[PDB]
């Protein structure tokens, strides 16, 4: 016979617009969609994911996570 | 009916009324003091007396305090 | 000199694959955070660092897990 | 003893002797800003 | 008994507030009371309204409050009375009262929950009350 002294098991935690704003991922920035006449580009950060770059000044100058992945944003300079 | 009417006059009332709490509750906590430190092995059953205590004031703000500042003062 | 290049996808993509089975094989040793504290910076969207902090959250949810079951 | 209320009170009298079956003392407190009242004290 | 004077205090003072406020004229979400996982053992969870019937009856003449009474007796500490037979009696002493004490009996929450011209201003001396809007205006 045999006995278990240890063991170490795994698993997986398994489970898409502007999700911060809420606008269309494509669409226009919902702060100046207000104040019309749309200068906001898209913002990618490491952590993977895209919003816009005015919802992303704004939060980043209240807070310093990325509200979405709890890690530090680091704006993407990869390709650039 | 009286009791919010009277809480409608709120700094007469609400002074006198704080004031008999901290009273009342203080000479409460000196009691209860005093027949702690006479032994040891008390604490265990001093628990639920003060669980009763706070369950007794909620309710009497659930039941006639309407304003939410006035409850937490 | 990898870094800022094309070749860096594919690097790191090769990397995950036996930074995987050597983390399960052996825990998270000083090695592979010192080879990473040189060479971090190569890799465009920092999985392996990713992979061993989430080593850590395990721990703290470990710790987390106990708890609960004292209040139950 | 004077339990910070600013105010302190200080007791002031028996004025009377009156649930669960057992002495009751109405005490005055006269209050001392940094009138008074009457409160129904027990024994203990 | 013991309790037959508490019920006794209780309509001494019932009365004594009715008729201090209406003669002087004068007529939320849950969250710990305390703050500025283990929960809040406190916060967690009519006699009122029995009391209110009892009095307002009370309030009835005697022999008028012998066969709610009776009915009581074959139905007092504890009276667990059913919703339909109490808004029973309060409907049919509806008709009974009379006046500010109609007024009163039916201006409560309780009821939320459940010569001719004399007669029009006893009910409601509101045109009085118009009289005096009009007069301040
Ligand atoms: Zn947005
Ligand atoms: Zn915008
Ligand atoms: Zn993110």
């Amino acid at each position: 016979r045999f006995e278990v002294k240890k063991w170490n098991a795994v698993a997986l935690w398994a489970w898409d617009n502007c999700a911060i704003c809420r606008n269309h991922i494509m669409d226009l920035c919902i702060e100046c969609q207000a104040n019309q006449a749309e200068e906001c580009t898209v913002a990618w950060g490491v952590c993977n994911h895209a919003f816009h770059f005015h919802c992303i000044s704004r939060w980043l100058k209240t807070r310093q996570v990325c509200p979405l992945d709890n890690r530090e944003w680091e704006f993407q300079k990869y390709g650039h | 009916v009286f009791l919010r009417h009277l809480c409608q006059f709120w700094p007469l009332f609400r002074e006198q009324l704080c004031r008999r709490t901290c009273l009342f509750y203080t000479i409460r906590a000196q009691a209860w003091s005093r027949d702690i430190a006479e032994d040891h092995r008390r604490l265990l059953q001093l628990c639920p007396r003060l669980n009763r205590v706070l369950r007794h004031e909620q309710n009497f703000a659930d039941r006639f305090l309407p304003d939410d500042e006035a409850a937490q003062a | 000199v990898l870094s800022g290049l094309e070749l860096a996808t594919t690097f790191e993509h090769f990397y995950q694959h036996y930074m995987a089975d050597r983390l399960l094989s052996f825990g998270s040793s000083w090695l592979e955070g010192a080879v990473l504290e040189q060479i971090g910076l190569c890799f465009p969207n920092r999985l392996p660092q990713l992979m061993l902090q989430s080593l850590s959250t395990s721990e703290e949810l470990q710790r987390q897990f106990h708890l609960f079951q004292l209040q139950r | 003893l004077m339990v910070p209320l600013r105010l302190q009170a200080y007791p002031e009298e028996l004025i009377r002797q009156r649930h669960d079956g057992h002495p009751e003392y109405l005490i005055r407190w006269s209050v001392l800003k940094c009138e008074h009242i009457l409160m129904w004290l027990s024994a203990p | 008994s013991r309790g037959q004077r508490e019920l006794e205090f209780s309509m001494a003072v019932g009365n004594l507030i009715s008729e201090l406020v209406r003669s002087m004229g004068w007529a939320r979400p849950t969250r710990s009371i305390f703050q500025p996982l283990y929960p809040l053992p406190y916060l967690q969870p009519t006699q009122a309204e029995w009391w209110e019937l009892l009095f307002f009856i009370k309030k009835l003449d005697l022999c008028e409050q012998q066969p709610i009474f009776q009915n009581l007796w074959k139905n007092l500490g504890e009276i667990s009375v059913s919703v339909e037979m109490a808004e029973s009696l309060l409907q049919v002493l509806s008709s009974r009262f009379e006046g500010s004490t109609l007024n009163d009996l039916l201006n409560s929450q309780i009821y939320t929950k459940y010569r001719p011209l004399l007669k029009r201003l006893q009910q409601e001396t509101q045109p009085f009350l118009l009289l005096l809007r009009t007069l301040d205006a």
